[PDB]
């Protein structure tokens, strides 16, 4: 437990990157989380929205 | 079927060609709500319910 200051700086970056990665799964109000599924399922005029 | 008691035939274990359906210009509507009719031939599914 002594090296808390250094381990904290590593842990903050780990939480920040894991949050940034997890956010790729968020729909943001689109019909899917995965870009390739939208491009598979939908034609340009709708897929662009 | 009469709409009070609509049928729901399961379609399964097949190869399909939805362009054959889409090219049947006698169909007065072909609206699609989670896929585009042009893309259907590239897709695959667990089931289709008619």
């Amino acid at each position: 437990s002594a090296l808390g200051k250094l381990q904290d700086v590593v842990n903050q970056n780990a939480q920040a990157l894991n949050t940034l990665v997890k956010q790729l799964s968020s729909n943001f109000g689109a019909i899917s989380s995965v870009l390739n599924d939208i491009l598979s399922r939908l034609d340009k005029v709708e897929a662009e929205v | 079927a009469s709409v009070y008691a609509w049928n729901r035939k399961r379609i399964s274990n097949c190869v399909a060609d939805y362009s054959v359906l889409y090219n049947s210009a006698s169909f007065s509507t072909f609206k699609c709500y989670g896929v585009s009719p042009t893309k259907l031939n590239d897709l695959c599914f667990t089931n289709v319910y008619a």
